[PDB]
RNA sequence: GCUAAACCUAGCCCCAAACCCACUCCACCUUACUACCAAUAAAGUAUAGGCGAUA
RNA sequence: CCUCCGCAUAAGCCUGCGUCAGAUCACUGACAAUUAACAGCCCAAUAUCUACAAUCAACCAACAAGUCAUUA
RNA sequence: ACAUCACCUCUAGCAUCACCAGUAUUAGAGGC
RNA sequence: UUAAUUUAUUAAUGCAAACACCUGCAUUAAAAA
């Protein structure tokens, strides 16, 4: 377990870095997840 | 000194301390900016005392002597803030015509939703601001499908709500 | 971007094909804008050039869907603005040639307001409009001063 | 991926460079004849140290000329304190060159062993560069020399391309 | 964007918005200049409008510059004769047994053992830790002689002293910027060592010059320079005459350390610079032969290997390649002990081995000069 | 003041002044033995050490000699009927050593 | 007689109609929630099709 | 009577045997706490300097050829 | 075991993103 | 892989176009279905 690693791969910045990650966040926002990212 | 954090020693352990009405907004509108200033600090001291007492009562496992006056002080300070804020915005509307103190804009973030972006203070202008220019205030065409699906989700929630209201009205008319 | 059959027989496989044009880096002269433009074109572009008798006539004649080029519409907008403005900056200290060229394209003379919005993508038009109606909010001080002056005028006439 | 190449230094430097057993990289100057700033024509250079280099098979020489040191690649008998002439003038006759100096191929006795051969005038020395290697100047025509590479494939280069004479150092790297 | 090419129309950009937009043209922004001066974000002017930018490039020898061949560059750069070995005068200061500390050898041995073994909590003191301490302790041992020679009350050992000195050789402009520790200052100047006959015999000498590398190599090219001779103190300062420059090579790593030849060149140039600053302060900026040549000595150390220099500066007309020349006496590779064992090896006990007290005797002689 | 934007300072600019401070304070009884000159406060998260010093000195005329601060972590180990964690808020504790003995 | 059983109403579904949402203050693309720098019908008709499955 | 364990830091975890009160081989509610010197959190530019391993670094002993610096 | 030193086999006469800032006593592709 | 037929491509050629790159039309192989 590592916080640096976790925030590097699944974090908000990494998600928004690409259109695929933006789509992940959009999917999770449509579903209503409390946690959209790490 | 530090005695102002506690009320008069004659009231310690009295279990009921008498207090008067809280300031209304209308009453505070007739006072000067300086009277509002000093009254603010008077209320600041009073609230600090009451918070100190509340915490100490929690610590001693005893009920607070009179918790209503804390609410009254809080309401008084909210009224004072409202009065001063009204004066500030009236003056701003007069001199500048602006309705809000903080500049902002209607922007459209990466997820395609309209937001009110509030501006920040910077030293360098925006075109050489490395961090600011990383933000995306536009949506690419892959968002519009998700925008449509969110719209449909909202529509579903509204339809359910309106239908449920109508069913409840039918039940009410049935009983009565 | 299409598909074909392997040997022009439908009993063969279906395989993907792309048909690309032949691009020529040619160089033209817009007389009305008075500029040498290097442009990537096609042989067909040269043919409509020949039939239209000039880059100018070709640009102000060919409609948007037939031009299918944003650069073509930038050229169109510039040309139509230069006509509408009667702009003396085409050929300074040379009025007879300016008048000759400007009369040569009297047909495509348009109002300047109409020429301003020609060839604009929708987002570009919204950006122009939002500049246009962006005004600093007029302070309520002068509104109220004018109202008070007006009320005093009304009371004076009473 | 996050691959940024270490090959990122711009200026020529005499110092080793941390590159990505661990090794540091000594920048070699293969443009053997380069006149320095506000100098031209041939120029002498001095060998300060003949140094082992991890990045390659041959060993190298720290060689200082005028106001600049530089790493060049060593020939077989090159000592510390040796003096080497980097020449440009194509002589009318051949030049009876010593073991380690660099001349345009027009200025060599034909049938001598050369190394660090260019491909264009101003290209830099691309070939005959590994340990103990050598190539013999076979014959030359008008503005043209023909080389025998150690793979015995002959090469037609211009006359005014600089090559160094002698064979490359660190012999018996093979054995 | 091709809209920038059309002579008529102005491109529509995202400058109205305060953000980038992929479907609008990129605006052209004016070069922004911050109105006020803020130290943390200062950009210096490019190297032309500095108030002192001289076309004639100057060459600076600072505390870092490691010479190529070494000593030869120092003699050439200074036009100085090099005589191996200190003169009879200095060595005769310790010729007698009376000019000696009580339990001299043992005392020096104890200083060594302190520096190398008994210094810190760390088992093996490192070079930065034991080099300056060896130096300072040796000066303290030497200063223990104030009983015999009271004149030693008129000298001080000042640190963080920087001097500068400018001189021309042929067409090359040279400037030395000495920034080194442990400079010893005396109220009284050092008497001349070289008498008339040796300096008048140095004329026949020709300084040997080398090739192909220019005798300017590895010195700092510097175009933003000031031709200012700085002796390192304000005027009217007591103890104004330099006596001995103590320079130490205290880098742990071998590459980071000066070679002994390079260190000797270091001290030659530093002593020359000190003497030249003194000469210019006492005689003005005139290139002449001094009737009162200035003598300044230096002690260079690696931590255990010592070197001694005595410099006699007698000419200020450096530009010429003939005439009288300065002269320096050198003692080189004067190691004060061969090795030091911090752990017993199993055979050889902890301590120094190869301790030779003549090196410290020379140290003491140099210290007692002018006393 | 809390929950406000602060005007940005630039070199040679006017002193930042707060006219109606927004953060409020309580002095709480220490949970452990403390020196005689130490007074313990519970303080808002945004309020700094300099802010607390100036606050006491100005509003309450208390001569302050030293201030120390720590952030106390509230417990997240307690749950609803829905197995959802309930947070006790974190808070700031200030230790004020009074001046002039 | 223990365990247990039983309960109606939260809400939801399908339609109709009508085109929806989105700045208390503050914070949030950097490690997010971080004050601040380079119809119907025609009709399964005509037609297409390893002329067949089918279309 | 065991001790092949322990004590700190790092990483990770996040109040998870402190006090008061209650229920439950014989957790819940409330209150309280970790105080910087340790450690994070750095650096004004423009050029321009950075050939010689470590191993007690002195020999020896080598190869796989090395972990280190400024000036105006 | 693979890798990797080392060894064997085959290919390659050459330059700026690997090979390579290398040049057939070399490099790459394999195998152990 | 020397099943089916094909070369979408990639590497080459040959021929058209243009005054080598780019394009269109055929052929030969590797890697491919």
């Amino acid at each position: 377990p590592s916080n640096i690693k976790r925030k590097n791969k699944h974090g908000w910045v990494r998600r928004l870095s690409t259109p695929a990650g933006v789509q992940v966040i959009l999917r999770r926002m449509l579903k209503g997840r409390k946690s959209l990212s790490h | 000194g530090l005695e102002e954090f506690f009320d008069d020693p004659k009231n310690w352990g009295q279990e009921k301390v008498k207090s008067g009405a809280a300031w209304t907004c209308q009453q505070l509108r007739n006072k000067s900016n300086e009277d509002l200033h000093k009254l603010w600090y008077v209320l600041l001291k009073e609230r600090n005392m009451l918070l100190t007492l509340e915490q100490e009562a929690k610590r001693q496992r005893l009920p607070m002597p009179s918790p209503e006056r804390l609410d009254k002080v809080v309401d008084s300070m909210d009224a004072l803030d409202k009065v001063v804020q009204e004066r500030e915005d009236a003056l701003r509307l007069l001199q500048t015509g602006q309705e809000r103190a903080r500049p902002g804009a209607w922007r459209r973030d990466i997820f395609g939703r309209i937001i009110w972006h509030k501006f920040k203070q910077w030293v360098i202008p925006w075109h050489l601001n490395k961090r600011y220019n990383r933000k995306r205030f536009f949506a690419l065409p892959y968002v519009d499908h998700f925008l449509r699906l969110e719209r449909e989700k909202r529509a579903r929630i509204k339809a359910r709500k309106e239908n449920l209201e109508r069913k409840k009205a039918k039940i009410l008319l049935k009983k009565f | 971007l299409g598909q074909i059959y392997a040997n022009n027989d439908k009993l063969s496989k279906r395989l993907k094909k792309v048909w690309k044009p032949q691009l020529f880096e040619r160089e033209f002269y817009s007389e009305i804008l008075d500029k040498k433009f290097t442009v990537t074109v096609t042989m067909r572009t040269l043919d409509l050039i020949d039939e239209a008798y000039g880059l100018d006539f070709y640009i102000l004649k060919t409609p948007k869907e037939d031009l299918c080029s944003k650069f073509g519409m930038d050229l169109k907008r510039g040309m139509l603005l230069r006509l509408a403005r009667q702009d003396p900056q085409l050929h300074p200290e040379d009025p007879e040639r300016r008048a000759a060229i400007y009369d040569k394209y009297k047909e495509f003379a348009i109002p300047e307001e109409e020429a301003e919005w020609v060839g604009l993508t929708l987002e570009e038009a919204i950006e122009k409009q939002r500049l246009l109606e962006e005004k600093d909010p007029v302070p309520l001080f002068k509104i109220y001063v004018a109202e008070l002056i007006q009320q005093l005028q009304q009371q004076a006439l009473s | 991926a996050n691959f940024v190449s270490w090959k990122s230094r711009t200026k020529y430097t005499i110092t080793p460079v941390k590159m990505r057993h661990k090794q540091r990289y000594r920048m070699i100057d293969f443009l053997r004849f380069r006149p320095e700033e506000t100098k031209s024509g041939p120029f002498e250079e001095k060998v300060i140290q003949v140094r082992y280099d991890p990045c390659r098979s041959a060993d190298i020489a720290l060689v200082a000329g005028g106001s600049r040191k530089r790493w060049i690649i060593a020939t077989e008998n090159m000592q510390a304190g040796d003096t080497i002439l980097n020449s440009n003038h194509i002589g009318r006759m051949a030049v009876a060159a010593r073991e380690g100096d660099a001349h345009p191929l027009g200025a060599l006795p034909v049938g001598t062993l050369i190394n660090n051969v260019e491909s264009e005038p101003g290209r830099g020395a691309q070939y005959i560069r590994a340990a103990g290697t050598c190539g013999v100047l076979l014959r030359k025509v008008n503005g043209t020399a023909i080389i025998q590479l150690p793979s015995k494939r002959q090469m037609q280069v211009l006359e005014t391309c600089v090559a160094t004479v002698g064979r490359v150092s660190n012999v018996d790297h093979n054995k | 964007d091709r809209v920038y090419e059309i002579p008529g129309l102005e491109p529509i950009t995202f400058a109205g918005k305060m953000h980038f937009v992929p479907w609008l043209a990129r605006p052209i922004f004016p070069p922004w200049d911050r109105g006020y001066k803020d130290p943390r974000f200062y950009r210096s002017p490019p190297l032309h409008e500095h108030p002192l930018y001289k076309d004639q490039a100057c060459y600076i020898f600072h505390h870092r510059c490691r010479l190529l061949e070494g000593v030869k560059q120092a003699l050439w750069l200074t036009k100085t004769k090099l005589i191996e070995g200190l003169p009879e005068k200095v060595l005769s200061l310790v010729d007698d047994p009376r000019n000696h500390i009580e339990n001299q050898d043992e005392c020096v041995l104890n200083v060594i053992s302190h520096a190398r073994l008994w210094q810190t909590t760390e088992e093996i003191p490192k070079r930065e830790t034991y080099c300056p301490v060896i130096v300072d302790n040796l000066i303290q041992l030497c200063k223990s002689q104030i009983l015999k020679h009271p004149s030693l009350a008129r000298r001080i050992c000042v640190q963080n002293s920087t001097f500068s000195a400018t001189w021309n050789r042929e067409s090359l402009l040279l400037q030395v910027r000495g920034s080194g520790g442990a400079r010893l200052s005396t109220k009284d100047p050092l008497p001349t060592i070289a008498s008339r006959e040796e300096i008048e015999a140095t004329k026949n000498h020709v300084l040997e010059t080398f090739y192909p590398i220019s005798p300017i190599i590895d010195l700092h090219e510097c175009n933003i320079y000031d031709v200012k001779n700085d002796t390192g103190f304000q005027e009217g300062y007591p103890y104004p005459y330099p006596h001995t420059l103590y320079l130490l090579d205290k880098a742990n790593l071998r590459p980071h350390r000066l070679q002994p030849d390079q260190l000797r060149a270091k001290m030659i140039l530093f002593a020359f610079g000190s003497a030249l600053a003194q000469a210019r302060l006492l005689y003005g900026n005139d290139a002449k032969v001094l009737e009162q040549p200035v003598v300044v000595q230096s002690v260079g150390t690696d931590g255990r290997v010592f070197h001694f220099l005595v410099f006699q500066l007698n000419t200020t007309d450096l530009d010429c390649n003939e005439g009288v020349k300065n002269l320096a006496w050198v003692d080189s590779d004067q190691l004060l002990y061969q090795h030091f064992w911090c752990l017993p090896v199993i055979v050889e006990p902890v301590g120094p081995v190869g301790f030779k007290p003549e090196t410290f005797r020379k140290f003491l002689a140099l210290y007692l000069h002018g006393a | 003041a809390r929950n406000v934007v602060y005007p940005l300072y630039r070199l040679g600019g006017p002193q930042l002044r707060v006219f109606r401070t927004n953060f409020f304070i309580q002095l709480v009884r220490p949970g452990v033995a403390q020196p005689e000159d130490t007074v313990q406060f519970r303080i808002p998260m945004e309020m700094t050490r300099v802010d607390l010093r100036n606050y006491l000195e100005g509003i309450y005329n208390v001569p302050v000699a030293a201030v120390r601060t720590r952030v106390q972590h509230g417990s997240n180990k307690r749950r609803d009927h829905r197995n959802v964690r309930i947070k006790k808020p974190d808070y700031k504790v200030a230790y004020v050593q009074l001046a002039h003995g």
